[PDB]
């Protein structure tokens, strides 16, 4: 079948900027393509339907082109209330398939995060589980990597995490990581520690903590 | 003026059953390629049925032999008459009306179902004690760990409201257990830390759980 | 005489599905080895006759219907099918007597910047009867207000365009479709075959 590839995942862009989102069909659809515009909270909106048809009412900074694989959605004049999540739709086609979505963001400096390393707490470690919290504070851009290392091993398939949406004042992220682990894995090993690489450090913070010792 | 008003969304156990209705005003049921579009929390958009003017109907492999749309004329109202859910039915559903060819123009607010095995449950809430290394003369981070509970959602303040500044409550994780878990932080002066008070309040109404959590430094 | 099979299959200009062509085929002899010895045939299902064994019926008429559709809707052309074209374009019924017949037409049927002149019917309160052809331009009137024949919100045109270009996947390429009715009445038997 199609498989419909919508490129970039997020996009930074400020307010009166030119924006360009590109969708990518697996083979030849015409000009069967829609674009929505979707808010936090809110039901998508029609803008554009059949590629290059700006739908009644939606401002003309939206501008929708392309033909054959490739498709576009312009933005030529970024305005507040742009800054959303934008969906193409296959249109015709028996499976109704949607893109992956673009989150359109707020451009900023560079902002390095601030790290901070939580053991579990003495309370916690009574009911049997141990969760380890790293926490990366007010950084921007939201590209950020964090690697768990539990006595120098590199952990994967036990933490999660979640980020903010931008801060309503400095437009920046803040991440939060949570790593599980039984009390009794817990206490067979020292050193914990998160190591978070992000564009705003020129090398890789680790904060870290020996269990046991304050 | 044109709208579409849905309603049905509720909690519900796994191999349960929901009906979701559409009124529609502005706009004829029953005249109309209408469809239901489901988002996952955090996810993207998936089309999940349509029933043609003529009558016809079609659904998304993933619903098919489950899900059924159906009208009723005389009350200008869509239905999905769901069967036999799954956890990954969760989602808000839209009730849309396709102007033919996939483009849909006209959504509704949405309703939202969530399909889950868990029972009801209170959090824990557990501290994230300021580290004892803070910057001298810089900033500290503290904050609750509120974890295991179910449903969504928690609130979260911080002295009662007197402590907004800094403040940051992350979007609540699913654990592979079923239960919901997130961390409240915030950054304060490491002066700040030996007389000022800090504690965290949640409120988790499915559960009537209220809970104070003095955040304090960690003693040797 | 033998039957006009070649001005149906070898037609230079194919008819939009909404209006599908309907060719009435009497008193002729029918040799239809030209039709199951080709190799130039994507689709060829036949409904209670069998192919092969065509040559030995006498009916007394057959009717050739002929138009274009995506490669993705061939599928409709059958008994007890659903969707847009099989609903409002071109219905076979559930007892049909005879045989579809698709190929690609991609070469023919596509221009460069998107052929348009192909169209079909979008929007219709009910679906067709089997061999109902609808042609009506009428507004369709989507909501509460009337249209009086004006396009606008809720008011549309009842037919839409195939965007058929060259760089289109299989499914959306143009593809020629004939269906070949047999119809036994009481009445003499006018087509046959060697
Ligand atoms: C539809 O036409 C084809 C092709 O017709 C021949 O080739 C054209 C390029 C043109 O030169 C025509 O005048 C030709 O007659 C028919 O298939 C051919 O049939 C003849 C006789 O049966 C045979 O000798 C050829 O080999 C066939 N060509 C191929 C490629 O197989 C076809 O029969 C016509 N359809 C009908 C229903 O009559
Ligand atoms: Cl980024
Ligand atoms: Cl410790
Ligand atoms: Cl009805
Ligand atoms: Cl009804
Ligand atoms: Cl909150
Ligand atoms: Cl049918």
């Amino acid at each position: 079948d199609i498989v419909m590839t919508q490129s970039p995942s997020f996009l930074s862009a400020s307010v009166g900027d030119r924006v360009t989102i590109t969708c990518r069909a697996s083979q030849g659809i015409s000009s069967y393509l829609a674009w929505y515009q979707q808010k936090p909270g809110k039901a998508p909106k029609l803008l554009i339907q059949a590629a290059s048809t700006l739908q009644s009412g939606v401002p003309s900074r939206f501008s929708g082109s392309g033909s054959g694989t490739e498709f576009t959605l312009t933005i030529s004049s970024l305005q507040p209330e742009d800054f959303a999540t934008y969906y193409c739709q296959q249109l015709n086609s028996y499976r109704y398939t949607f893109g992956q979505g673009t989150k359109v963001e707020i451009k900023r400096t560079v902002a390095a995060p601030s790290v901070f390393i939580f053991p579990p707490s003495d309370e916690q470690l009574k009911s049997g589980t141990a969760s380890v919290v790293c926490l990366l504070n007010n950084f921007y851009p939201r590209e950020a990597k964090v690697q768990w290392k539990v006595d120098n091993a590199l952990q994967s398939g036990n933490s999660q995490e979640s980020v903010t949406e931008q801060d309503s004042k400095d437009s920046t992220y803040s991440l939060s990581s949570t790593l599980t682990l039984s009390k009794a894995d817990y206490e067979k090993h020292k050193v914990y520690a998160c190591e978070v690489t992000h564009q705003g450090l020129s090398s890789p913070v680790t904060k870290s903590f020996n269990r046991g010792e304050c | 003026e044109v709208q579409l008003l849905e309603s049905g969304g509720d909690l519900i156990q796994p191999g349960g059953s929901l009906r979701l209705s559409c009124a529609a005003s502005g706009v004829t049921v029953s005249s109309n390629y209408m469809s239901w579009v489901r988002q996952a929390p955090g996810k993207g958009l998936e089309w999940v049925s349509i029933i043609y003017p003529g009558g016809s109907t079609f659904y998304a492999d993933s619903v098919k032999g489950r899900f059924t749309i159906s009208r009723d004329n005389s009350k200008n109202t869509l239905y999905l008459q769901m069967h036999s859910l799954r956890a990954e039915d969760t989602a808000v559903y839209y009730c849309a009306r396709d102007l033919g060819s996939g483009d849909m123009d006209v959504w509704g607010k949405g309703t939202t179902v969530t399909v889950s095995s868990a029972s009801t449950k209170g959090p824990s809430v557990f501290p994230l004690a300021p580290s004892s290394k803070s910057t001298s003369g810089g900033t500290a981070a503290l904050g609750c760990l509120v974890k295991d509970y179910f449903p969504e959602p928690v609130t979260v303040s911080w002295n009662s409201g007197a402590l907004t500044s800094g403040v940051h409550t992350f979007p609540a994780v699913l654990q592979s257990s079923g239960l919901y878990s997130l961390s409240s932080v915030v950054t304060v002066p490491s002066s700040s830390l030996g007389t000022q008070t800090y504690i965290c309040n949640v409120n988790h109404k499915p559960s009537n759980t209220k809970v104070d959590k003095k955040v304090e430094p960690k003693s040797c | 005489n033998l039957c006009p099979f070649g001005e149906v299959f070898n037609a230079t200009r194919f008819a939009s599905v909404y209006a599908w062509n309907r060719k009435r085929i009497s008193n002729c002899v029918a040799d239809y080895s030209v039709l199951y010895n080709s190799a130039s045939f994507s689709t060829f299902k036949c409904y209670g006759v069998s192919p092969t064994k065509l040559n030995d019926l006498c009916f007394t008429n057959v009717y050739a219907d002929s138009f274009v559709i995506r490669g993705d809707e061939v599928r409709q052309i059958a008994p007890g099918q659903t969707g847009k074209i099989a609903d409002y374009n071109y219905k076979l019924p559930d007892d049909f007597t005879g045989c579809v017949i698709a190929w690609n037409s991609n070469n023919l049927d596509s221009k460069v910047g998107g052929n348009y002149n192909y169209l079909y019917r979008l929007f219709r309160k009910s679906n067709l009867k089997p061999f109902e052809r609808d042609i009506s331009t009428e507004i369709y009137q989507a909501g509460s207000t009337p249209c009086n024949g004006v396009e606008g919100f809720n008011c549309y045109f009842p037919l839409q365009s195939y965007g058929f270009q060259p760089t289109n996947g299989v499914g959306y390429q143009p593809y020629r479709v004939v269906v070949l009715s047999f119809e036994l009445l009481h009445a003499p038997a006018t087509v046959c075959g060697k």
